């Protein structure tokens, strides 16, 4: 709970790229969790996780969007902790995204 | 002309009887003990014999004759004249058959590192690596010799000429498809002479090699290594190498591989581009 030292990786597939969801192992977590990655004293991300048979265990797989976002390589370390929503305060009711496309 | 016939057939004459008076050599000091004047006086006649052949130029004879005085010198318990004359040996079979030079070298190398003379074995070695570079392909030995080389002069506190060494090294293992460990040696190296006043001017080069072997690994280190290096040294952002490595990021963020080659082909024509850096541009534009 108090977070715990893991690897950036790639994407196994296609697919769960288009999800916004940290591809990981299911011997470390389970589908559906969320977690806050830390690589700086004052960056504190959140990802969605999604287990796949094909993810290493002590590694989490990023999409290209996640990791130009995230400004992470492959193969530093990172510190992820378990991160559950209170649903309180943070449920969204009404949001707004600037959309455009990916590929030029 | 005259002079090969005259000088093979002297020194024939010359060798042979320096032939005799070694087998004689044994009889003398049975008979009378005369101590090693004999021998000695032999030794002079192989080395003159093996100068001679040399100026003959008939490479081959001056080594056995200069092999022949260092072992029989070496018998003396005289080392240091047994390795000069190794040595000389080794040269002329470098100059005759080079795989004798390579045992020749090596057996002078531990005669002189046996007192400790660092600097010789040093030169003996990069002469070593030399011999196996510009005949064979052989890269793994050239490797092992540089290294021990650069090990000995930065063990002899001899700076900027171990530095050397380990840019070679560092050149060669780019080329076997192994780029960590040319990074940390063009890095550290660049690092070490940006301080320096003279060769302050020539540390972005460096840089820029590295670059290009960050470039392979994957794109997304080589842009962030570029960052690292220009805010530690701002000069960076003047050079060329600095404009055509973005230009060259952003036609290859679209894989617009045509702006890529057009700016490679206008970098050539400005300046003409090295056997080493075309290799690892066409490497890099397969992907």
């Amino acid at each position: 709970m108090a977070g715990r030292s893991m690897q950036a990786a790639r994407c196994p597939t296609d697919e769960l790229s288009l999800s916004n969801c940290a591809v990981v192992s299911e011997k470390d977590y389970q589908s559906g969790q969320h977690v806050i990655v830390r690589t700086s004293p004052n960056h504190k991300y959140i990802f969605t996780l999604r287990t796949h048979p094909s993810v290493v265990p002590g590694s989490v797989a990023f999409s290209l969007p996640q990791r130009k976002w995230a400004g992470l390589s492959i193969g530093q370390e990172i510190e992820v902790a378990l991160y559950s929503f209170d649903k309180a305060k943070q449920c969204i009711g009404t949001m707004t995204i600037e959309i455009d496309f990916l590929q030029k | 002309g005259m002079d090969t016939s005259g000088k093979q057939a002297e020194a024939m004459a010359l060798l042979a009887e320096a032939e005799r008076k070694v087998k004689n050599s044994q009889s003398f000091f049975s008979g009378l003990f005369g101590g090693s004047s004999k021998i000695e006086e032999a030794c002079e006649i192989y080395a003159r014999a093996a100068n001679m052949f040399k100026m003959a130029k008939n490479w081959s004879a001056a080594g056995n004759a200069f092999c022949q005085a260092a072992q029989l010198h070496l018998q003396l318990q005289s080392k240091h004249d047994a390795a000069t004359c190794f040595v000389d040996a080794g040269n002329a079979f470098k100059k005759a058959d080079p795989q004798e030079a390579i045992n020749c070298l090596m057996r002078a190398i531990e005669i002189y590192t046996d007192m400790g003379r660092f600097t010789i074995a040093a030169k003996h070695h990069i002469s070593i690596a030399e011999i196996y570079e510009t005949e064979l392909v052989d890269v793994e030995k050239a490797i092992a010799h540089y290294e021990q080389s650069a090990d000995y002069y930065k063990g002899e506190e001899s700076n900027s000429s171990a530095n050397k060494c380990l840019l070679k090294v560092a050149g060669y293992a780019a080329q076997l498809e192994q780029y960590q460990k040319a990074i940390d040696i063009y890095e550290q190296v660049g690092t070490s002479a940006m301080d320096s006043p003279l060769l302050k001017y020539s540390a972005k080069d460096y840089f820029f090699k590295a670059a290009l072997c960050h470039f392979c690994i994957d794109m997304l280190n080589a842009k962030l290594a570029v960052q690292k290096y220009e805010e530690l040294f701002p000069a960076f952002s003047d050079s060329r190498e600095c404009k055509l490595m973005k230009k060259l990021l952003e036609a290859h963020e679209e894989q617009n591989v045509d702006s890529y080659t057009e700016s490679v082909k206008e970098y050539d024509s400005i300046s003409r581009l090295d056997q080493w850096l075309t290799t690892m541009l066409l490497r890099i534009k397969k992907t």
